[PDB]
């Protein structure tokens, strides 16, 4: 209850909110009849939602004001309550794959560059490299750290193209 | 009383709103190609006939697509043939417009 | 061979018609004159300035002229929250005769007009009641224009034209303006407070005739010679007080009791008359700092090459800086016109918040237009900022002068400050539109639990350090344990928490989710701005594109097809496409305020909270709800008050398309079309008789860009104002 | 008219002269480079500012440069 | 050349009909320009303000109310059949110019009689800050 | 015609969501984006382009990620078909998904 | 004779030039005494679109 955000398992909107839903996916229902396979498809639509309203809740979610559920961004404050799953643990999960992707196109750039007429690999890729490349890219902060402390991640800039102001 | 509706869309995300109540005991995307209407006009009953054309536009179009391979790569025309505007003329008059509109008639 | 561009000699061999636009447009920039030295520059800017002062001064002094003439400021006096403001009658003949009728507003007799621009709560507040006082005041403020307008012609004659250092003189400008146009200004200004509108908020007319017969506080000035300075602040007004009488009514002149006016919904006039005494005594003090004549004092270039810090932190520190700022105008004028900017922003950003003017927060409309217009106005000073920064960084820029400062070093790695500030931009913008987006089709799909709400912590955290308690923190000044809550609880403490906790004001409004994401898209906005004109400032002189772009000036179309292509390479260009992110700025924080402030005035903040969220609730309840009675105006059914607002709105449409038509289309198409029109003209019997003079030419490059920015921010500024005081005023 | 402004950089390959339909540039006789030619502009007042011969300047920066400003009825390109 | 050319009135002009592109009354009021070429046969080409016009066979003669066409015509004429043509100016009162090359083996040659004119012995980006030059009337690359 | 064509219509498109022809709604704003983030290839050039590619170049240089293909602005031509085939796309799909959601909550 | 070795990699130090601080490869080095007779050769073309550009001495030295 932070913020003055209401619990979703406590909050009267959320579940209004679910109950009108529920009323115009159950307003459909009955142009159907129930042996029809859009009526299977909707019956299916309205337990994904009922599960979904279900999931939402009891897992720490709140909601204030407006029966649509909050998310808590401050890290301490999503560590001392339950609220880490929200954007603390993604962040992470983010930060993996968009390092991941980094490495790999770096490594690839560099073993391309070290290669006569490297602007032809952009345009032909090679599977076999880049793919070997793809799948040994788990650890990419742990070859990221070890590049930074010893220069071969970074250049000097006198051999970079500088403006001439 | 039911507007037509030939677009299905899948219930991966959120896209079974999509699937509207278009009526006859039907969901999906209402078109508007008037499609219904071109086979309604051109007599058409059940959906055997619909796939049989479908069959046949398929393989017509694999057709097309060998007769342009043969025709540049195996047996490519040269400049007069593509000279004879008369030629040309005369059968996308007669050939081409006039077989089609007299076909279409008698269809 | 004409005269008509006297300044340039090289405009007027000119035979075509772009001579009157060239002449037009660089009529004031004087450093590029034929024949121009520093001083007679120095002297033309002051002489331009004092003409702006007697311009500034005489649009006052008539608006003065016009209320007290054609308004209704006796009538708003008697009833503020019922009569209307009335700015000037309207005698426009081809009115119709329902045109006339439906424009009496404000209980008047003839066509009339609604003031917007809160001049009427403004001169209630300062005491002027009847309008000879108003007459007097257009006046006095015509007198004082012609005097300044004198004063400029003064300042052009011989052994009156002052020399080159006296304009150099940056210590005692400085001493003298923070001392005299800051400090006793503010002094005399809360001195009219303290001895007219102080007196005129409790029901005693204090004139020009029985001043010096009446006194501001029962003490009569016993406690400025001793110290008991508390007795000013013994008797404040009650919360049961009336603005026009002296219904349960205190005898204090300087208090601070903070927070709001109970019944004008307004700050207090007596924290204002302690506020403005403070800033005087206090700019007084500091304007006695830099050196002069006399042997005390501080000297700018002693600081400035003084402040080095050591070990190559800044390489040579602000060396060298001292010349460069005073040599240099364009320096001069983006640092003013960057402050003017940041006290723009300040001034609309505190204003709707703390309203300083009785009944301001009542005239939802007015409050509504001044901000609109304060923020454009600070953007567009922004962008004049960026700009001259940039006309500084090409025209007179010496690095030998400056060799290894932080002028230099900023300079040195220019490209990682442009690829950082495009980092930000991006990912600001990426992010911000992938949830706007999502939270779009997640409301399309009939399940708007499904959006990400991120709901915004660390402003509330900020909001609760603040006094607000509706958010549940247990923080500082929100908690009585707190030793901030405890220094000042019997000063203003009492006054601001009520105040900040009431939310029927505009004091520190709650905030959703969907304020933060357009906190974020404002910030987005501020950023892809600033990298923008920071970019187009480094690259003003040169680019591994253009090194050589200092020799081509600071306004040049480009350089060719050549090199890949040069289109928009100038850093007026940079400025020119600045310009509209500037506009979509301002016109995002414009949006995120309106609709704000008029779902809380129409009650339903909760619309806005969840409305908020999602784009296609944006456009659906602001753009298109509240559009309602604008396009209303003039319905061939019925026409009413608001003909003249969507005559407006579709005028701004059509600057606005105009601007398009400029922008789209550039010159060399037209030039053949302009050619053939030419043979059409000289080649066409009863009509070769009449010549041109100037030849027609198509508008150049840069002259087109500059029209269509003109005709684009013309249609943009009237649209929005027309939708916004129309949708404003429709409703209240 | 504009100025148009050769630099020592040029090296002559004589195709800056060909590119300019106007008359502007010539080639005179030099010893700073191989081909022992240096670009000129004797007819500078008839020179429009096309940037045609920046185009056809191989080297980097450019030997030649043309400066716009202070156009004339020649230099703007109106037959009228 | 080796002796300054100066056209003939006489000369015939080629068969072309009536083109709306042409010469103007900048013609009359300012200055207009004059090309002449001497031709084997007769061949078609393109005016640069026209339509297509057979030339005569022998002298020819064709005014251009700009340079530029006379520079374009010059090209045409040079690329399609090495035709080396000339174009003069004629002023309004009558004076007469010649542009096409005063040394007479074109602009593409050096022919060692001509002067260095508007060359900076200087690199490019070498050049003062405007600042150094400001309020002198000079700019940095016009030193 | 702005009042009782476009105002008057479009109530449909705006309220479309939660039913059949959201993605009507979702269409009009897409397509209000393509046609609005067109004006950047319209309005600008290339030199300021290409000095911020060449800011970009530096930065990606300065950390070793330099492509071997140099970055480019795209060329005045280029950015005019961009510019013309973005604005032209979301015009399309603005009248596109107005008229066809007008057309069908209604017709 | 008076430059450096022919197909030598080489640094340029010119300012203006698009290949300020690159690495180019010497192509020919004139010998008769002229303002820029150090001719290199770059793997990346310039935005005009040569790959190639001569230099002074004192713009070109050996690369780190
Ligand atoms: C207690 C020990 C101590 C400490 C902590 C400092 C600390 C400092 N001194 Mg120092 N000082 C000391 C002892 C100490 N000094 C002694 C003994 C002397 C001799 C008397 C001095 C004399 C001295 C002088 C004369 C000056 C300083 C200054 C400074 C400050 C700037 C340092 C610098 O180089 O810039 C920081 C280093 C940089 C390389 C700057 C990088 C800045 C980046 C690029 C900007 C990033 C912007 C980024 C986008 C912002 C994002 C914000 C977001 C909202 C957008 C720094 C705080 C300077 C000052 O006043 O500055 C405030 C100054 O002029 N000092
Ligand atoms: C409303 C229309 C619009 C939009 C959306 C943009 C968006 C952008 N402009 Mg802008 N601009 C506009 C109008 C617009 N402009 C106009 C009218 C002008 C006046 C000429 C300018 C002038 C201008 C300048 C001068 C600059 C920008 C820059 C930018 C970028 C800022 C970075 C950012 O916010 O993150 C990204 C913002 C986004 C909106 C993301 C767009 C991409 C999304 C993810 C869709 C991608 C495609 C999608 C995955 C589907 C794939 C298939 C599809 C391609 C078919 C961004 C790409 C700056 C820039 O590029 O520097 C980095 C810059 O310097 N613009
Ligand atoms: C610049 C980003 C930023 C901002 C604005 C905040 C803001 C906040 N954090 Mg946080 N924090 C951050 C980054 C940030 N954090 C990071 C990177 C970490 C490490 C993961 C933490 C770890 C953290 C913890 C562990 C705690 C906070 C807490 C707080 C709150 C009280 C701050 C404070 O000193 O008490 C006000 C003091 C006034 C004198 C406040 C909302 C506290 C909280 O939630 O309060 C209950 C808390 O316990 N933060
Ligand atoms: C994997 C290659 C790679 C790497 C490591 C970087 C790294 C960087 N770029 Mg760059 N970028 C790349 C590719 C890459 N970029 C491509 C392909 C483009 C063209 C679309 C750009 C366009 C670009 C711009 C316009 C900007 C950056 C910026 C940045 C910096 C910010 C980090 C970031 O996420 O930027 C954000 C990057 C993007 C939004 C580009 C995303 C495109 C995809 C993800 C790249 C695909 C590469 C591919 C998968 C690799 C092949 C794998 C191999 C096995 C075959 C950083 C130095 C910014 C900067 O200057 O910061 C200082 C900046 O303004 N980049
Ligand atoms: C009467 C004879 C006849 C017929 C019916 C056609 C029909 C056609 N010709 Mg034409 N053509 C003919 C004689 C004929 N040609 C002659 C004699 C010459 C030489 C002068 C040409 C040279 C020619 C050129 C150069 C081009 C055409 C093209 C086309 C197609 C235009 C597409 C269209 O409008 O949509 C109508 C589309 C359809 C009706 C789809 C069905 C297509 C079927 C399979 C074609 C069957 C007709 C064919 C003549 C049957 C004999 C071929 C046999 C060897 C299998 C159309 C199918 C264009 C093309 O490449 O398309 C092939 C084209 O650019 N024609
Ligand atoms: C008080 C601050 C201030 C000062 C002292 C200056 C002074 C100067 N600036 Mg700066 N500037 C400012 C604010 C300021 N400007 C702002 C706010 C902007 C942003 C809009 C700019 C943008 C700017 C640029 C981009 C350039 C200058 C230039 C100049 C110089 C000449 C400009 C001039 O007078 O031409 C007189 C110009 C006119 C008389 C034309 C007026 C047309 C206006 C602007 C269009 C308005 C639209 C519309 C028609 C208005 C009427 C509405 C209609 C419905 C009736 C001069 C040194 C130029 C320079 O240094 O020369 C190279 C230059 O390139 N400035
Ligand atoms: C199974 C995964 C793909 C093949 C993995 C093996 C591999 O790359 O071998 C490598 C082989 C041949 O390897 C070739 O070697 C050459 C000499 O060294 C060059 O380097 C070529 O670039 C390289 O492709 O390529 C492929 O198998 C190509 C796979 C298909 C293209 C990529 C996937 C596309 C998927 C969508 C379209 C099809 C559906
Ligand atoms: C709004 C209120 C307007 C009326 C305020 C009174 C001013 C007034 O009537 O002034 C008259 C003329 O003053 C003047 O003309 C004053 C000129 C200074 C008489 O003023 P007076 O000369 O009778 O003043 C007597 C001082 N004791
Ligand atoms: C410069 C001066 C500034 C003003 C300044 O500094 O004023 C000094 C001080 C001023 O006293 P007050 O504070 O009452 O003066 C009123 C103030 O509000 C303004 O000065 O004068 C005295 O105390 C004089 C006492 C004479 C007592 C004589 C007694 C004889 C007995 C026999
Ligand atoms: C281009 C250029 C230029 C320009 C520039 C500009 C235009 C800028 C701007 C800038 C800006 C516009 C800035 C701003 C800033 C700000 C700041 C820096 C602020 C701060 C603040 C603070 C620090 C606060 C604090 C506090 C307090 C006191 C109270 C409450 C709480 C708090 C804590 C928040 C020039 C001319 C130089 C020249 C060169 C180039
Ligand atoms: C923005 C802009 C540019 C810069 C634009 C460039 C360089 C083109 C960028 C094309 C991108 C790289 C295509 C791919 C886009 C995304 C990477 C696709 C993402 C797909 C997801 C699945 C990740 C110009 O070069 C230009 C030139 C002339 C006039 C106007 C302009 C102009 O306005
Ligand atoms: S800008 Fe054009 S007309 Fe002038 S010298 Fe260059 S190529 Fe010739
Ligand atoms: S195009 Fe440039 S480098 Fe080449 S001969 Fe002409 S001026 Fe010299």
């Amino acid at each position: 209850d932070i913020a003055g955000l209401t619990p979703c398992s406590e909050s009267k909107a959320y579940n209004k909110l679910e109950r009108k839903e529920l009323k115009v996916l159950d307003k459909r229902l009955k142009k159907y009849e129930p042996g029809s396979a859009p009526y299977l498809a909707l019956q299916a639509t309205k337990e994904r939602t009922e599960n979904r309203f279900k999931t939402y809740a009891k897992q720490g979610l709140l909601c204030g004001n407006d029966g649509l559920p909050h998310l808590i961004s401050d890290p301490g404050l999503a560590l001392r309550f339950n609220h880490a799953g929200e954007v603390f643990i993604p962040t992470f999960g983010f930060l993996y794959v968009a390092g991941y992707i980094g490495h790999v196109g770096r490594q690839y750039i560099i073993l391309s560059k070290e290669d006569a007429k490297p602007t032809d690999k952009e345009i032909i890729l090679d599977v076999p490299l880049a793919l070997k490349l793809a799948f040994q890219g788990w650890a990419w902060p742990l070859a990221s750290i070890q590049e930074l402390r010893n220069g071969s991640l970074l250049e000097k800039d006198e051999n970079i193209t500088v403006s001439p102001r | 009383h039911i507007k037509p509706s030939a677009q299905v869309v899948w219930p991966i995300v959120g896209q079974e709103i999509l699937n509207g109540d278009v009526g006859g005991g039907f969901q999906g995307i209402q078109i508007t190609s008037g499609f219904f209407q071109l086979w309604r006009a051109s007599g058409i009953t059940s959906e055997l006939q619909l796939y049989s054309t479908a069959i046949g536009g398929l393989v017509l179009a694999a057709a097309c697509f060998f007769a342009g391979w043969f025709h540049y790569h195996k047996a490519a025309p040269k400049l007069e043939w593509f000279q004879n505007v008369e030629s040309m003329l005369n059968h996308h008059l007669a050939g081409l417009l006039g077989l089609g509109s007299l076909a279409w008639a008698g269809h | 061979t004409k005269l008509f561009p006297k300044f340039s000699q090289g405009l007027a061999q000119d035979p075509s018609t772009r001579r009157i636009w060239y002449g037009l447009a660089t009529a004031h920039d004087f450093e590029s004159h034929d024949g121009m030295t520093e001083e007679n520059l120095y002297q033309k800017i002051f002489a331009s300035h004092f003409g702006q002062l007697a311009i500034i001064f005489l649009w006052t002094s008539g608006n003065l002229f016009h209320v007290a003439w054609q308004g209704n400021f006796e009538q708003w006096v008697t009833d503020p929250i019922h009569v209307r403001p009335i700015a000037h009658a309207i005698w426009d003949p081809h009115f119709g005769q329902p045109a006339v009728e439906a424009f009496t507003r404000g209980g008047a007799s003839g066509p009339v007009n609604i003031a917007t621009s809160g001049v009427y709560q403004w001169w209630y507040t300062i005491g002027l009641r009847s309008n000879q006082e108003l007459y007097v005041s257009s006046v006095f403020l015509a007198l004082v224009s012609a005097v300044f307008l004198f004063a400029g012609w003064l300042h052009l004659q011989p052994n009156f034209q002052p020399s080159l250092s006296w304009f150099k003189d940056a210590e005692s400008r400085l001493n003298h303006h923070l001392a005299g146009l800051f400090g006793v200004s503010s002094l005399a200004w809360t001195g009219h407070l303290v001895h007219v509108a102080i007196p005129e908020s409790r029901g005693q007319h204090v004139g020009w005739d029985n001043f010096l017969s009446v006194l501001p506080h029962p003490q009569g000035l016993t406690p400025f010679w001793s110290g008991n300075w508390a007795a000013y602040a013994q008797n404040p007004d009650t919360a049961s007080h009336a603005f026009g009488t002296a219904d349960g009514s205190g005898t204090a002149i300087l208090t601070f009791l903070g927070g709001f006016h109970p019944q004008t919904q307004s700050l207090w006039l007596s924290d204002m008359a302690h506020h403005h005494l403070a800033i005087a005594v206090l700019f007084i003090v500091a304007g006695h700092m830099y050196r002069t004549n006399f042997g005390i004092g501080h000297r700018l270039e002693a600081i400035l090459e003084a402040h080095t810090p050591p070990a190559g932190g800044l390489g040579a520190g602000h060396k060298g800086l001292f010349h460069t700022v005073n040599n240099s105008l364009h320096f001069q004028l983006g640092l003013a016109l960057a402050s003017v900017g940041t006290i723009t922003s300040l001034v609309a950003q505190h204003m709707y918040s703390l309203p300083p003017y009785a009944y301001l927060a009542v005239d939802f409309t007015t409050q509504a237009s001044l901000y609109t217009h304060h923020q454009y106005i600070a953007g567009f000073i922004m962008c004049g900022a960026f700009a001259h920064g940039a006309i500084f960084f090409i025209r007179d820029y010496d690095p030998e002068q400056n060799k290894g400062n932080v002028l230099a070093r900023v300079l040195d790695h220019k490209e990682a400050i442009i690829s950082h500030l495009s980092w930000v931009s991006l990912f600001l913008g990426f992010h911000t539109l992938g949830l706007y987006v999502h939270n779009d089709v997640v409301q399309a799909f009939g399940t708007p639990e499904k959006q990400i709400l991120i709901e915004p912590v660390f402003a509330q955290w900020i909001q609760a350090a603040q006094g607000k308690s509706l958010y549940g923190f247990d923080l500082l000044l929100a908690s009585s344990s707190s030793p901030a809550y405890s220094a000042g609880q019997s000063l203003w403490l009492p006054g601001w928490l009520e105040a900040i906790n009431n939310n029927q004001n505009s004091l520190f409004l709650t905030i959703g989710p969907g304020d933060f994401l357009v906190h974020h898209a404002i910030a987005l906005g501020l950023h892809t701005t600033t990298l923008i004109l920071v970019k187009g400032a480094l690259d003003a002189r040169g680019s591994k594109l253009m090194p050589d772009k200092k020799d081509f000036g600071y306004s040049f179309p480009c350089d060719g097809p050549g090199r890949g292509g040069t289109c928009d390479i100038s850093a007026y260009d940079a400025f020119y496409l600045a310009v509209f992110w500037m506009l979509n700025t301002i016109g995002w924080v414009t949006f995120y305020w309106h609709w704000k402030h008029l779902t809380l005035w129409q009650g339903n903040v909760s619309q806005f909270d969840e409305s908020s969220t999602y784009l296609m609730g944006w456009l659906r309840d602001y753009l298109w709800l509240n559009s309602s009675q604008l396009i209303n105006g003039y319905n061939p059914f019925g026409m009413n008050s608001l003909s003249v607002w969507a005559w407006t709105f579709l005028f701004g449409h059509l600057v606005y398309a105009t601007g398009f038509m400029f922008l789209i289309s550039w010159r060399g198409y037209w030039q053949e079309l302009i050619e053939t029109l030419v043979w059409a003209h000289e080649k066409t019997p009863l009509a070769n008789l009449v010549y041109w003079k100037d030849k027609p030419v198509a508008l150049s490059i840069v002259q087109a860009r500059l029209v269509g920015l003109a005709h684009f921010s013309v249609g943009y500024i009237f649209t929005y104002a027309a939708f916004l005081i129309a949708s404003t005023a429709g409703r209240f | 008219a504009h100025v148009v402004k050769i630099y020592d950089t040029c090296i002559g390959c004589t195709q800056c002269v060909r590119a300019c339909p106007l008359d502007v540039l010539e080639m005179v006789p030099w010893d700073g480079c191989k081909a022992a030619q240096m670009a000129s502009s004797p007819r500078t007042e008839d020179c429009v500012g096309c940037k045609r011969c920046e185009t056809a300047c191989p080297t980097d920066f450019l030997s030649v440069r043309v400066y716009l400003g202070n156009e004339s009825t020649r230099s703007l390109g109106l037959a009228y | 050349p080796w002796k300054q050319p100066e056209l003939d009135p006489d000369t015939p002009s080629p068969i072309f009909g009536g083109s709306t592109g042409g010469l103007l009354r900048k013609a009359q009021v300012e200055e207009f320009y004059v090309t002449t070429w001497e031709s084997p046969k007769e061949q078609i080409f393109e005016m640069p303000t026209g339509g297509a016009a057979i030339m005569r066979k022998g002298p020819n003669l064709l005014k251009l109310a700009r340079k530029e066409h006379c520079l374009a015509l010059t090209t045409q004429l040079r690329t399609k059949f090495r035709m080396s043509p000339c174009f003069y100016r004629v002023y309004a009162d009558g004076k007469v110019e010649y542009l096409h090359p005063k040394d007479g083996v074109y602009p593409e040659k050096v022919n060692a009689g001509r002067v260095g004119v508007n060359q900076n012995m200087r690199s490019i980006g070498k050049n003062v800050d405007p600042i150094k030059v400001k309020f002198t009337g000079s700019e940095p690359f016009e030193i | 015609w702005l009042r009782d064509f476009l105002w008057a219509q479009s109530s449909q498109v705006i309220q479309s969501y939660g039913s059949a022809l959201s993605a009507y709604g979702l269409m009009f704003l897409g397509a209000h984006f393509v046609w609005a983030f067109s004006l950047m290839f319209l309005f600008s050039g290339r030199g300021y382009w290409q000095e911020l590619i060449e800011s970009i170049v530096w930065a990606h240089n300065k950390l070793r990620v330099a492509p071997s293909i140099q970055p480019r602005a795209l060329s005045i031509t280029q950015g005019r078909a961009v510019g013309v085939a973005h604005y032209l796309l979301g015009g399309i799909a603005t009248t596109w998904s107005f008229f066809l959601a007008r057309i069908i909550a209604v017709g | 004779e008076i430059g450096p070795k022919r197909g030598s990699l080489v640094k340029v130090l010119r300012p203006e030039s698009y290949w300020y601080n690159q690495v180019g490869k010497v192509v020919s080095v004139d010998q008769s005494g002229i303002r820029y007779p150090v001719v290199v050769r770059f793997e990346n073309q310039n935005y005009a679109g040569v790959s190639t550009n001569n230099y002074a001495l004192d713009e070109v030295t050996d690369p780190p």
